[PDB]
């Protein structure tokens, strides 16, 4: 009839939560202790993380099967952290982290797919097979770094042309505590607060008080299980970069599974029912299916690409194989 | 009786440690039953944390570390988890331990043995894949090996650990649980190959054929296939990298006229490159009926896509082909 | 007019500054009016703290920051106030720049620079006389460069800085305060040399002698000394290191049948062994009248005392000495 | 005649003096703010202060004249430093620093002769002309390291070796506040700390809380001009190490001059006259001016030892020149 909106539903439309506080390092004041959520959001990270979970149960198979090959680094059970990032940030916003990083191609936007397809070696991966599990690249991510602690420095150079460009953008730079002790990221520390750089250096922290690390640069510890405190942080994180105060330091603490807190809280709430999620579940499933199947389905790529790349805007050369016989077109 | 190239380097390790208090282990997971690439498993065991010692993830920190330790007198074995991270170390090699003796007129030197898998290995990519012969070969005050077999890897890291100087043992990830049948010889805690000194690992009259590392063994697979069409190929295992046993390379092709270098690391400036170089300069280039030639990996950093990976290190068949390209057959 | 190698670079990185908002130079003492070795003397007057960028003695850490930055899309000139100093950094400079584009499949570029002098200085001793030509040069994904005088670095500098790849540009601080008559389109704010191709600097007709940086002048010493002899010298100026220019090399060695490479670097695996190596590999090597040789500079660390270091690079008298022995004179 | 002892003189034989309170970061307890000096030590620590002070105006004269070449670091105005540090310690116990070295050298046990020696490059230099400035070695003295911030990690190497051996040795590693933010700095405090080194790190602060920067090492902050304060500030940080506590940090303050300091004080206590330290300085004068003579009559090292000491303990071998007919005998 017309008279009542198609998409009018059953179910509140947003409610409060408490979210657990974060403990301060130089800080007065830190993110709020309570948040609202929409149902829209709520169902939007309900799917993300849902889709990074069984993405990264099908990269397990996958590994288990050969059909991966060398690294393949999981970050299941840390769903609220790259989904929680993603939603305290804007897309014109940077990321960069270390190996651990299919989850957050996946929240920059790329597809299941390309993400599995690479992992599998095949020329639909997102880097035509080039790089496999670490190395992967997408809008405003900057992998996908193999070399722990690298990409400390490479995050505060990116925060520094956020500020050098002037368009109020930030970068959030990621490092587990198994990376803590490097030199490189004291230097990076020391850098990014002397320059004021809209850096925000993360550790992920799975499972020793990283949030003071940057002595001088102040600090948070937050929930890494619990998508919304994640979410939080993040917005009062950049926000403060945003600010032009400078660089600053978020512990997240992962590990009570992330999926199943926000599926608790939606139902008791009545943001959505037990049966839309379980339907999301369904055509979750389904788009890992159809993925995994492309992935194992899609050939290698071709031979005659494999010096294809090396540079940037330069005309076509030749590269040698393993003999002065075998010589490989670059195209860039 | 058969003995992995993993086990060699740890029997070569325990012996060693066992014979010297002053011997210890040092680097990322050293200590731990599972353990890097599993090389020192059982020695933390056997010699606790005094000896055998975790570090945390901090090349540059715990390579000083060695170096300063080996300068007051004790003698670090400082493993790198692969060679690609010693570039995060690499001033400490080069600067603080290679250079050390010279600068000191004689007054200082450095017991440092650094080892660890070098090269490529099996779906790692670029970052993870780096072969470093040449670049630490390049360096005065540095010695420099590269074993490929298990009797190559005891008796190398024996000699590396008795040096009284910076050695750098560049092992081979894919090695490690490659067997070899083991002669009473090598069981010997007495067991040394000289550094410095190329071994014949297959005597031949038409080509010479010179190799590191695990390419040896595809070296020495091209040689069967090619004996079957009568060209006797003389296999020559380097050992060294600095300082090479280019006589035992020059006498060799004094006998047979013609020359293929084999490595696996990337070509420009590289092994080959260096034994070309020496071959023209010497007294074997008269001896030449064709120009010397080089297999190496491909000019690319290393592929994930194993067919590009596969095609971007020397294979049995590039070998052959380059031997009959000389050979012109 | 004269102008110092010094101005020269000087001159193409403020044109490449104000031609482009997106570059930008960092390092240490850059801003500061004395300054390293004074090669960005008044770009901070003219440009401000936003461009040239002064850093705390962090190399790692600021070379991570520069290659971030060109990640992000900006065309940063990281200076290492000497190449010695990029070894703490050296990580960055392979993998995570060199590597990149590749590893990515094309989606990222780096548009950076790294520059400084490079080699041997004078008294420095060991530490700080080291050259880095063949350890960069060996590796894809990076572009290296070497200029000898200052038309090479004024348009090295600038094709280096609108490369969109990692360029490594290895520079001389003996050249810096030497001046060189510019003619007027290395003056213009358009000149550029091409990276990968050398320049002939005489022409000649019975050996070829190639050589980079500094040590090219003392090769076109030599090839002054031994014209009166009718000897005639043709002089090739790499300029690029990776990728070099062989076929200009081979060109000269069909038409003059021998061959002298001259470095300041150690010898093993350095630049002159590539270079013998593909002069072997290729065409020119039917055209060889006698082995090509290498002139280098001593296979030790650099000694302090004067006589010791002067012996320890190669001289205007063993460039000669190596000539008229392979023209057998 | 015998009854009084030929050495009796006619001043006092020690007094107690004042010297300042170091701040402390993560201990309880400083160092004490009294110390007893005996006129023999006073009259020890003002000859070796003058003699580093003039050794140190002498190579800056010859440096002028081009007669030492390359670097020349000196440390005029620092003697209460490499003075009080030796004072604190054994002759058994080890010390590392940077390039700024020629005073360290001279309180470990070089002669001046030696150490002009090097510096103007001749055979009876330290190292025969082959190190220069930068590079010396000395008993239980490791450099002399040109590459700023590389020591810090030399220096908690040795340290373990102390603790390895059994012996109750230190290590005194200092680096210049320029080195402060090296990342392999912090790597070294993790270690040191983790592994409970006996290694006291020292930062050299010429004239930025560098005490603290250990962060969970403790530290003190010592005035770097008074010969007397560092003396205790080093026996207190040596007594900590020795007692199996671990590593500690020693900020020396620098910028008045700290040889008149020590002048006046034994002068206005009657330790001594000032006759008696004006015949010192006459002797000192002696002493640099034959080591200066020395330093420039002495010949170049023969250029046939040229590729000497490359290895140790091996058998002679040929080094390559600039061309493969130039070659140097190399011999351990
Ligand atoms: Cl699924
Ligand atoms: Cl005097
Ligand atoms: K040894
Ligand atoms: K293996
Ligand atoms: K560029
Ligand atoms: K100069």
């Amino acid at each position: 009839s017309g008279l009542v909106p198609r998409g009018s539903h059953m179910f509140a439309n947003d409610a409060t939560f408490e979210i657990k506080k974060c403990d301060l390092h130089r800080l007065e004041e830190g993110p709020p202790v309570t948040t609202v959520l929409t149902r829209e959001d709520g169902l939007k990270y309900y799917r993300m993380m849902q889709t990074v979970r069984r993405m990264e149960l099908k990269a397990d198979q996958l590994y288990k099967q050969k059909i991966i090959r060398g690294f393949c680094h999981l970050c299941d059970g840390q769903e609220a952290c790259c989904v929680g990032l993603e939603a305290g940030i804007n897309p014109t916003d940077h990321l960069i982290t270390a190996f651990r990083a299919h989850g957050f191609t996946f929240t920059r936007g790329l597809s299941v797919r390309e993400i599995l397809a690479e992992l599998t070696g095949r020329k639909g991966g997102c880097a035509k097979g080039k790089g496999g599990s670490m190395h992967m690249y997408a809008k405003n991510f900057y992998g996908g770094n193999g070399i722990v602690g690298a990409q400390v420095p490479l995050g505060a150079g990116i925060a520094l042309a956020c500020k050098y460009n002037g368009k109020d953008e930030v970068c959030l730079t990621l490092y587990g505590d198994g990376a803590a002790n490097q030199g490189q990221i004291f230097e990076a520390y020391n850098m990014a607060a002397l320059w004021k750089l809209p850096c925000i250096f993360i550790c992920e922290n799975n499972r020793t008080d990283y949030y003071k690390r940057g002595d001088f640069i102040p600090g948070l510890r937050v929930d890494g299980m619990d998508i919304l405190c994640v979410r939080e942080a993040t917005r009062f994180a950049a926000a403060y970069c945003r600010s032009g105060k400078g660089p600053i330091l978020m512990e997240l603490q992962t590990y009570s599974d992330p999926i199943m807190l926000l599926k608790d809280r939606m139902v008791n709430s009545n943001l959505a029912s037990v049966e839309e999620l379980k339907e999301i579940d369904v055509e979750v499933r389904k788009e890992i299916e159809d993925a995994a199947q492309f992935a194992t389905a899609d050939p290698e790529p071709p031979l005659e690409e494999l010096g294809y790349h090396i540079y940037s805007s330069d005309p076509p050369f030749e590269v040698r194989g393993a003999n002065q016989w075998i010589k490989f077109k670059s195209v860039s | 009786l058969q003995v992995t190239v993993r086990d060699a380097i740890n029997q070569g390790m325990d012996e060693e440690l066992e014979r010297d208090e002053k011997v210890f282990l040092l680097g990322e997971e050293v200590a731990q039953y599972d353990g890097a690439y599993k090389v020192s498993r059982g020695l933390w065991k056997k010699y606790g944390d005094k000896r055998i010692i975790d570090t945390p993830i901090s090349e540059m920190g715990f390579a000083g570390i060695a170096v300063g330790a080996a300068m007051a007198g004790l003698r670090p074995i400082c493993e790198f988890m692969t060679f690609n991270f010693s570039m995060q170390a690499i001033d400490q090699v080069i600067n603080s331990a290679a250079k050390t003796y010279y600068m000191s007129g004689g007054l200082q030197p450095v017991p440092i043995v650094f080892r660890g898998p070098n090269g490529a290995s099996a779906g790692v990519a670029a970052q993870h894949s780096q072969c470093f012969a040449a670049w630490y070969g390049h360096c005065p005050g540095l010695k420099v090996v590269s074993p490929w077999n298990s009797e190559d890897a005891k008796g190398l890291i024996k000699s590396a650990i008795r040096d009284n100087n910076p050695v750098v043992v560049l092992e081979n990830e894919l090695m490690y649980g490659v067997p070899f049948e083991f002669p009473p010889e090598a069981q010997s805690k007495d067991f040394l190959i000289p550094i410095g000194k190329a071994k014949i690992e297959r005597q031949g009259t038409h080509i010479t054929v010179v190799s590191h590392s695990r390419p040896v063994g595809h070296c020495l697979e091209a040689a069967a296939v090619l004996s079957k069409e009568g060209v006797e190929c003389e296999v020559i295992n380097m050992r060294t990298i600095r300082p090479m046993d280019m006589e035992t390379i020059e006498a060799s092709v004094m006998k047979t006229n013609h020359l293929v270098t084999v490595e696996g690391g990337w070509p420009q400036f590289g092994v080959g490159a260096e034994i070309c170089a020496r071959i023209m300069e010497g007294p074997a280039f008269n001896f030449l009926d064709a120009p010397a030639v080089r297999v190496t990996g491909a000019d690319v950093p290393m592929p994930y896509a194993k067919i590009l990976e596969d095609n971007s290190i020397p294979q049995v068949k590039d070998i052959i082909f380059a031997i009959k390209k000389t050979l012109n057959i």
